RNA sequence: GAAUCAUCGAAUCUUUGAACGCACAUUGCGCCCGCCGGUAUUCCGGCGGGCAUGCCUGUUCGAGCGUCAUUU
RNA sequence: AAGCUCCUUCGACGAGUCGAGUAGUUUGGGAAUGCUGCUCAAAAUGGGAGGUAAAUUUCUUCUAAAGCUAAAUACCGGCCA
RNA sequence: UUGACCUCGGAUCAGGUAGGAGGACCCGCUGAACUUAAGCAUAUCAAUAAGCGGAGGAAAAGAAACCAACAGGGAUUGCCCUAGUAACGGCGAGUGAAGCGGCAACAGCUCAAAUUUGAAAGCUGGCUUCGGCCCGCGUUGUAAUUUGGAGAGGAUGCUUU
């Protein structure tokens, strides 16, 4: 119902592209910590699925 | 029904009123030098007041909201010696 | 080590022995309100942590739950015949719990407890 | 010229700025209201099971009590409050629901429509928390549910849903997943273009 | 289960309803004067966690606050500053708590729950009267909030050895020299 | 005084007691 | 980049044909209401008592 | 000590407080340990007597 | 004359032209008092005054605010 | 039933002062309610009750194309 | 109304807050000792703090961002002794 | 035309509340310099003195996001000891705790997170013949139940008012 933050957009944006290096390297700037940053991915790459799954 | 006229009015009444009442040479700098690139100038431009409405807002909402958005980035001495250089006229 | 204002920061002690007969009195204020009653709550046998007092057993906080039930002395009854409860400690060991378990015993077998109203 | 008064000023400006700002979807949702025979429909099923008053539930307890000195089954009636609404819905005993448009906090009912639309249950948005308020017995509601009515209104019951879940809900259905605004009127689309 | 829903929002904050919600409400409290008063919150869910009712005498106070450097920065956190303004304005009240509830980039706005210790009901629930007792006069003037808890130091831990106990108090008894009848 | 602690002041009350010498 | 996009409801696309919880009901919303029956003796000590 | 010396001035009688504390030092009642109780003695002395025991600490 | 009569304090410490009091401040709600003037705290502490109310506070204290009359009387 | 008595639960309690109708360096100047006396429905003088601020609850009044409707 | 026992049924736990970078202040304490200010900004087999070379972060112990609470403690002030 | 709902205001309307004082002890903010280092600048003095705000008879703190590596302890608080140890430092001047142990005292709890939903069962005010009548608050949530070394719901059979 929320949607997306701008950065979560972005990541979303590179992770769709392909560019998973650049999304992860993205997502620690925006967090801090590598285990935030790898989670992050892991819930956006589980709502791109899941959007694809609907669609 | 559309608000034109009452647009009208309050913008009317706002312009009546006010007639009666060195960051982007540092962003440049750091363009310039080799401190930051392309990638990492998008990074910083997603900012908090990204996608922000400017067109269909009236002026004087928008003219608050440019009042109160701007974020406060760090400042050089240098960048300030290039803006005042830019800055005097002949 | 005077470099402070140990002159402003001085306190003495002249009254000890006024505060050890207003301690005195407070006990046996205690005592005259729970007449009957021991002035203090029954506490466990408990083992000091480290390494260096291992050998030796102090007085707890209050009994454990398992210990209780073993003993047979509900929860919500041991506070009010006294019996200090503590929630946060575990048994961890089967000495202790009997240990505990055999002190609340006895506690049982030289209490008396009068009927109510 | 006159000069209007500061909080008349903020309010037509607080107007101007819906009409204005760029609508996410949900509030946007929230913007698209039915329309007025469903929505009198509803009112009539509504009203044949409004809650009971206090005068005459004081009354009919003391109808009882006098019984007592000198049998029934489950009262049907409507059900209001957001907890109380949203754990219905929850819990799938909700056979209808009714939203009230215009929650100044409208957090509170930001997930309500998303909610509804994945448990199953039919739901529509009407103008006036002071309805909701006055189909209940107070001064406000946010939210009102049909779960169960008696036998004599199964029917229309069943035909009020079918109504609303094809006739409203297809036709806000189509759109609801865009983002709403764009009322420029002349004088904006004039400063726009100068500017 | 409504206030889990807006925990959650609460949570996802930075999402686009939400920032946009936070736009128009942040336009609106500049328009509005530094202190205002609210019969209903704006995050009730915040509110309710926080100890705010439904009853006859319960208020929230919503209060702008200049936000940056006092390189000397003011001890005193922006919420405090809110509460002892909120204090001042009406000294009648009891502050009971508070939350931030949007920010701008010259103000941060505050929340602040409040309590009429001079009315029966609160007088008589039995939950608040410990409010209502004269030793809470002025807690945010005193630091008793949890922001003052906050600032004070008040944990437990090897990492408050100095302030768990009050920082000054603390110092005096560390710096008394205490000596005995029988040294 | 609370519904709850009047209960549990109601059902277990502050007993009078003594420990044998 | 499209700046306001259409959302997509990749949740809530699936219809949950199940209740979330699975705590029992209580006894109370099939058994009349103990409240109105204390309300009911309480008016009728009211009455005796005139 | 400008308000002492004031009262030394004044012709306003002086207010003796009485002894009044907070909790009675001894036992009262119609019950066994009130009437047994002796109040020269102490705690100890007087549970010793009463044959019940004081301190269940060590 | 720089100083003229104050209605707080009663002496001569009122400046004529900026209209405040130098001992007491009476503009100021709050009457002056500096901890670095011991002096001053003592000549103008509670107990240099007649005490028209606080003399008789503590007797009603010490009967405990009783309100009455003691029985049978006229 | 004395006392420059003791106790003290009941009263009186001038002007100021957090100081509160305005002014304050004048025993001055105001407005609402009532009374009194002196030619008195009109004039005069005096007296009693009153009139600070911010806030909370309640009562009342008002404003707002903010907003809902209302042909059964 | 209340305490329990049992179970082919459930068990919600606090967000611009943690955290990262950074300036100031403070401490015996850059695992930043604690706090404040600015930018970014969380998680749900979660989070915090510790133990440990023992072979991979194994193991230990607690749940932060809501609140109340007498007693042991200080007392050049008040009523007295 | 009318009547709501929301918001914002007025009333010499009714009921209350905040000033100031005191400040020995207490809780916060803010915050020096002299001196020492035989000169002095970091440091020290000092997280003190002055200044500002806020209570009580005590205040504050307080029931672990604790201590610990235990054969475990178990809210907070004060004394002795730990100890001039650890640790830090123009490694000079110096600064300087804490766990544990012996004691004094010892008391545990309220919430938000749930649907009473077979019945807002809750509360403010004024009107009283003082017994019960209204008005209003409130569903954007007041009663009862529940707070994670828990609990709820059923069954079950004991025991308490
Ligand atoms: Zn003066």
């Amino acid at each position: 119902v929320a949607g997306l933050a701008p950065y979560e957009r972005r990541v979303i944006e590179l992770l769709r592209n392909g560019k998973d290096k650049r999304a992860r390297k993205f997502s620690k700037k925006k967090l801090g910590t590598f285990g935030r940053a790898k989670r992050k991915c892991e819930e956006l790459q589980r709502i791109i699925a899941e959007s694809r799954r609907a669609h | 029904e559309d608000g034109d006229q009452l647009e009208r009015e309050l913008d009317a009444m706002y312009e009546h009123y006010k007639e009666r009442k060195a960051e982007a040479m540092t962003l440049a700098h750091q363009l310039a030098t080799g401190e930051k690139t392309k990638a990492d100038l998008i990074d910083e431009g997603y900012n908090k007041y990204a996608f922000k409405q400017k067109e269909g807002l009236p002026d004087w909402f928008l003219e608050d909201e440019a009042k109160h958005d701007k974020p406060i980035k760090p400042i050089t001495k240098e960048a300030a010696q290039a803006i005042k250089e830019k800055l005097r006229a002949l | 080590h005077f470099r402070k204002h140990w002159q402003r920061r001085v306190r003495c002690h002249f009254d000890q022995p006024g505060k050890k007969v207003t301690r005195r009195l407070a006990r046996r204020a205690k005592a005259a309100a729970l007449a009957p009653r021991p002035v203090d709550k029954l506490r466990p046998i408990v083992r000091c942590p480290t390494v260096k007092y291992n050998r030796r057993t102090r007085l707890g906080r209050g009994f454990t739950l398992e210990e209780l039930k073993a003993a047979g002395i509900p929860r919500l009854l041991a506070p009010t015949i006294g019996i200090a409860v503590d929630h946060r400690r575990k048994n961890l060991s089967e000495e202790s719990l009997a240990a505990n378990v055999q002190r609340l015993k006895d506690y049982k077998a030289r209490l008396i407890l009068f009927p109510r109203k | 010229m006159v000069k209007w008064p500061e909080y008349i000023r903020l309010q037509r400006q607080k107007k101007i700025l819906r009409m204005r700002l760029k609508v996410p979807p949900a509030i946007a949702q929230f913007q698209y209201t039915l329309d007025k025979n469903l929505a009198a429909q509803a009112f009539k099923l509504l009203n044949k099971y409004r809650p009971e008053t206090k005068q005459e539930k004081k009354e009919r307890l003391l109808r009882e009590a006098t019984a007592i000195k000198e049998v029934s089954k489950k009262p049907y009636t409507v059900k209001y409050g957001l907890n109380h609404v949203v754990g219905l819905i929850e819990n799938k005993k909700a056979s209808l629901v009714l939203i009230a448009n215009d929650v100044d906090p409208i957090e509170l009912v930001v997930f309500l429509p998303a909610l509804c639309r994945k448990m199953g249950i039919p739901y529509a948005i009407i103008k006036g928390k002071a309805r909701l308020g006055t189909l209940v017995h107070k001064k406000t509601a946010a939210v009102v549910a049909i779960t169960e009515v008696r036998s004599e209104d199964k029917n229309e019951l069943a035909k009020l849903i079918s109504a609303v879940k094809e006739g409203y809900l297809e036709k806000v259905e189509d759109t609801r997943k865009r983002w709403g605004g764009g009322i420029m009127g002349f004088k904006a689309q004039k400063r726009e273009e100068k500017r | 289960g409504a206030l889990k829903y807006l925990e959650e929002l609460s949570k996802k904050k930075q999402s686009d309803v939400v920032r946009f919600l936070l736009r128009v409400r942040c336009w609106e409290y500049r328009q509005l004067n530094v202190i205002h008063r609210a019969s209903r919150p704006s995050r009730p869910d915040k509110a309710r966690r926080l100890g705010y009712k439904a009853k006859q005498g319960y208020v929230i106070y919503r209060v702008r606050v200049r936000r940056g450097g006092r390189q000397l920065k003011y001890q005193r956190s922006l919420r405090a500053t809110a509460e002892e303004r909120v204090g001042r304005r009406c000294s009648n009240l009891r502050v009971l708590n508070s939350y931030w509830v949007n920010q701008d980039s010259t103000y941060k706005y505050y929340e602040v729950i409040l309590v009429d210790p001079n009315h029966k009901a609160i007088r008589r629930d039995p939950r608040i009267n410990w409010i209502c007792n004269p030793v809470h006069k002025h807690r945010e003037c005193r630091g008793l909030t949890s922001t003052g808890k906050k600032s004070r130091g008040l944990n437990k831990g090897h990492r408050f050895n100095k302030t768990r106990a009050g920082r000054r108090k603390t110092w005096k008894r560390h710096n008394t020299l205490s000596l005995w009848r029988y040294r | 005084v609370l519904e709850k602690t009047k209960k549990r002041l109601t059902h277990f009350p502050q007993r009078k007691y003594a420990v044998k010498a | 980049e499209d700046p306001y996009p259409d959302t997509v409801e990749w949740f809530t696309s699936v219809e949950e044909k199940m209740p979330l919880s699975a705590a029992p009901e209580p006894k109370r919303r099939f058994i009349p209401s103990k409240n109105e029956a204390k309300q009911i003796m309480k008016l009728v000590r009211a009455i005796r008592e005139g | 000590r400008e308000l002492q010396k004031r009262k030394r001035r004044s012709s306003r009688p002086t207010i003796r407080m009485p002894n009044r504390r907070k909790k009675a030092l001894n036992p009262a009642g119609n019950n066994i340990i009130a009437k047994s109780w002796n109040k020269k003695e102490t705690l100890s002395q007087n549970y010793t007597r009463f044959g019940l025991v004081a301190k269940l600490g060590k | 004359k720089t100083h003229g009569l104050c209605r707080r304090c009663g002496r001569r410490s009122l400046h004529n032209q900026k209209k405040v009091c130098a001992s007491c401040g009476y503009p100021a709600a709050k009457t002056r008092k500096y901890n670095w003037s011991e002096k001053a705290k003592r000549r103008k502490v509670t107990g240099t005054g007649r005490m028209r109310y606080l003399s008789t506070v503590p007797r009603r204290f010490k009967n405990g605010f009783r309100t009455g009359v003691p029985k049978g009387a006229r």
